[PDB]
């Protein structure tokens, strides 16, 4: 059934299983025309397809080009979504495939479950939660190389650099949507806060800086707070 | 005219014959139905008073046999059989009509309603659905289930219908995943029509079946099978013009003989609403969509 806080800790288990985010699938800049007209210009996308457990992340870059010559993109998004998650199964080793696909918007079920017919013990399910996946591109790395796509790619990262070294799986993917959640609410001072301090570095082969324990506390605690700052500003309180 | 008599009526029944129906009391002199029309299928139905649990009956042409009903104390139900012998049965008839002990197939000579619910419905197509062989006629009630019902369960007591899931690989050629999905034309068309029924007529027929089984036993499983082959043909967008016009005038002698108090049960919003204002053919079922508009206005 659905993914609820429930049942957060099956996330953690170690059954494979990976949740799609789409919001950045199809990604358009609405502007003027020349005659006064609205027109939309697409730029480059991506699926975000996330294993909760390992924080593998494979990145599948949504080029402008698939775009063209189609027509209602919004709902062709969707598809094309699945067609590629349905090939990232295909690609991978049997004992590698998940054994369940958790979709974070309920309109990807019917055309992932479609595309995924071949693989029919594999349980595709929405959530309940409102996860802030859609932030992934504030993460400075993981945008960098969708803009500068001129084809499509896979691209394999981990999105919890070496946290699973320290902390568990539970807290790494409670960490990692606590710093999305800070950044889809205000970017600006989301970003200030992980860079403020020129002494803390992102290593070449990470995508979020090297703190200590004592330093991610601390950042949480102000992500916490952010989240707070903007709930306030947003609602007066 | 046909007729099929009745040894008797031992427990009170409301008996149906097609869309007509009478109640008859505890023991009272009924010996059977007379004048009934030749050339269609006809539906032989019954509801005890004393439980109106299990509405069942009987599908039968008179053209295939003669028939009669009696009625069997130890299962508890009007049982239909066929009499063999010929000179038996038109001596016991003969008898019946001279005592005036049966009621006529009472259809208005301008009244072409059963034709309309039953002019794609064979007794043969309806034998492969309803499979007891050693039978010319075939029994139905409401609890029986269908294949595909057994599928999500004594196979004997089911209704064979075709199987029609949307989300399947019989519906979805492998790399035309969403064309087929929202334009179902390949499936109605290559796999049910050319592959599976090989004509239209025979898919209006299983169509037209499905819903007097609704209709008369309210089986659940006939329901959602009816409704399957509407939403099929709605959601293509390539069908034979002569299909379209035909599926407009069945679905609105369907709609207009449904019992009014019936439909809150017998009809899926979602599928009504899709295929009469969504879907690839919203416009080509102008006089079911004007029955439906001016007879259900709340379902919509
Ligand atoms: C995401 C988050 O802030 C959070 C916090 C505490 C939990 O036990 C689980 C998740």
């Amino acid at each position: 059934g659905a993914m609820n806080s429930s049942n957060y800790a099956e996330l953690f288990n170690n059954d494979i299983k990976l949740f799609v985010d789409d919001t950045n699938v199809y990604r358009v800049t609405v502007h003027k025309t020349f005659e006064g007209n609205v027109a939309t210009k697409a730029i480059n996308g991506c699926i975000f397809t996330l294993n909760p457990k390992t924080g593998h992340l494979f990145l599948k870059i949504i080029h402008t080009s698939v775009w063209a010559g189609q027509k209602r993109l919004s709902q062709l998004a969707k598809w094309k979504t699945a067609e590629e998650v349905s090939a990232l199964v295909r690609s991978l080793p049997k004992e590698e495939q998940p054994k369940q696909i958790i979709v974070t918007r309920k309109a990807m079920l019917d055309p992932l479950e479609v595309h995924m017919l071949d693989f029919p013990n594999i349980a595709i399910r929405p959530t309940e939660l409102r996860l802030p996946f859609s932030a992934a591109m504030s993460i400075d790395k993981l945008s960098d190389v969708v803009m500068k796509a001129t084809e499509p790619q896979m691209v394999l990262f981990n999105i919890y650099d070496d946290w699973l070294d320290r902390i568990s799986s539970y807290t790494a993917f409670s960490r990692l949507t606590l710093l999305l959640r800070a950044l889809k609410t205000n970017e600006e001072s989301a970003k200030m806060i992980l860079l403020s301090d020129p002494t803390i570095t992102i290593k070449s082969y990470h995508l979020w800086p090297s703190f200590t324990d004592e330093q991610w506390i601390t950042i949480e605690s102000q992500m916490r707070d952010l989240i707070l700052t903007e709930y306030g500003r947003k609602y007066n309180v | 005219m046909n007729t099929v008599p009745f040894t008797s009526a031992p427990i009170e029944v409301t008996i149906g014959i097609d869309q007509y129906s009478f109640n008859v009391k505890e023991n009272q002199p009924f010996h059977g139905i007379k004048d009934i029309p030749i050339g269609h299928v006809h539906v032989i139905h019954f509801q005890h008073a004393d439980n109106s649990s299990m509405r069942y009956g009987y599908w039968f042409d008179c053209r295939m046999g003669n028939f009669y009903i009696q009625y069997d104390p130890k299962d508890g139900l009007y049982k239909m059989m066929e009499e063999r012998d010929g000179a038996k049965f038109e001596n016991i008839v003969h008898n019946f009509k001279e005592r005036q002990m049966m009621v006529s197939y009472p259809k208005i000579d301008e009244d072409d309603t059963w034709y309309n619910l039953t002019e794609f419905v064979q007794m043969d197509k309806i034998r492969k659905i309803v499979r007891k062989d050693e039978n010319q006629f075939s029994y139905v009630d409401s609890s029986m289930t269908t294949v595909q019902e057994n599928e999500l369960s004594d196979p004997a007591h089911s209704l064979n219908y075709t199987v029609i899931n949307f989300k399947s690989r019989e519906a979805i050629r492998p790399g035309h995943e969403m064309e087929d999905f929202l334009d179902k034309s390949y499936y109605l068309n290559t796999v049910m029509l050319q592959g599976i029924f090989k004509n239209s007529s025979n898919y209006f027929g299983e169509l037209q079946f499905a819903f007097l089984n609704a209709m008369f036993f309210g089986n659940y499983g006939s329901s959602l099978q009816w409704h399957a082959m509407i939403e099929l043909i709605c959601s293509s967008a390539t069908v034979p013009k002569h299909m379209l016009d035909k599926l407009d005038e069945i679905l609105y002698y369907q709609i207009k003989t449904l019992p009014e108090q019936y439909s809150d049960i017998l009809l899926n919003e979602r599928v009504w609403n899709i295929c009469l204002y969504s879907s690839f053919q919203k416009n080509s079922l102008h006089n079911t969509e004007k029955i439906m508009e001016n007879k259900y206005p709340e379902l919509l």
